């Protein structure tokens, strides 16, 4: 699926950075045997790929009532939020020391029972650069 | 001397009316072919 991805970010130690992740027509589901539309039990992951080392999960959020769900490590500076409507994804990171600088990427997960924790699509990926 | 016997499953037809169902090969369509029985690989087909 399409994912659109926010811009480049430099930061400074301290602060807190808004990385948005946008994912065009692909929230709502249809349900054949009710003819209607109605949000999809989608999960949208987020991701972070420090230079040269391997990829660390954040958290991922559940889009249909919203549920969400962080790592133990960064818990409690971390928030991942969805706004519906606008049909997008947003992560909240506060309080990045001089480690937090990395790419960050959203990515889709279709949350199907017989494929546990499969990423189906990537965004473009976030650079978030802090310094002094 | 003759007698009437009555054998089932005759190949006889004749010309009639019938309600007939769709059905197709698996989005929303204007046609709600997701409402229409999945149908078999390999239909039969018989020549006579």
């Amino acid at each position: 699926v399409r994912l659109d991805q926010s811009g480049t970010a430099v930061k400074k130690p301290g602060a807190s950075v808004r990385v948005s992740c946008r994912a065009p027509d692909s929230f709502t589901v249809y349900r054949p045997r009710l003819s209607a539309y109605f949000i999809g039990e989608f999960n949208i992951h987020w991701l972070r790929q420090a230079p040269g080392q391997g990829l660390e999960w954040l958290g991922f959020v559940n889009i249909f009532r919203g549920a969400v769900k962080y790592s133990s490590r960064f818990q409690g500076r971390i928030t991942i939020t969805r706004d519906t409507s606008s049909e997008t994804s947003y992560l909240d990171l506060g309080a990045l020391k001089a480690d937090d600088t990395a790419t960050y990427y959203c990515a889709w997960d279709k949350n199907v029972d017989d494929n546990p924790w499969r990423l189906d699509s990537w965004g473009q990926g976030t650079l978030v650069i802090v310094s002094s | 001397n003759l007698w009437v016997t009555v054998y089932y499953g005759v190949p006889v037809w004749k010309d009639a009316e019938t309600t007939l169902f769709c059905a197709s090969d698996a989005k929303h369509n204007v046609w709600a072919t997701h409402a229409c029985v999945p149908t078999d690989p390999n239909p039969q087909e018989i020549h006579l």
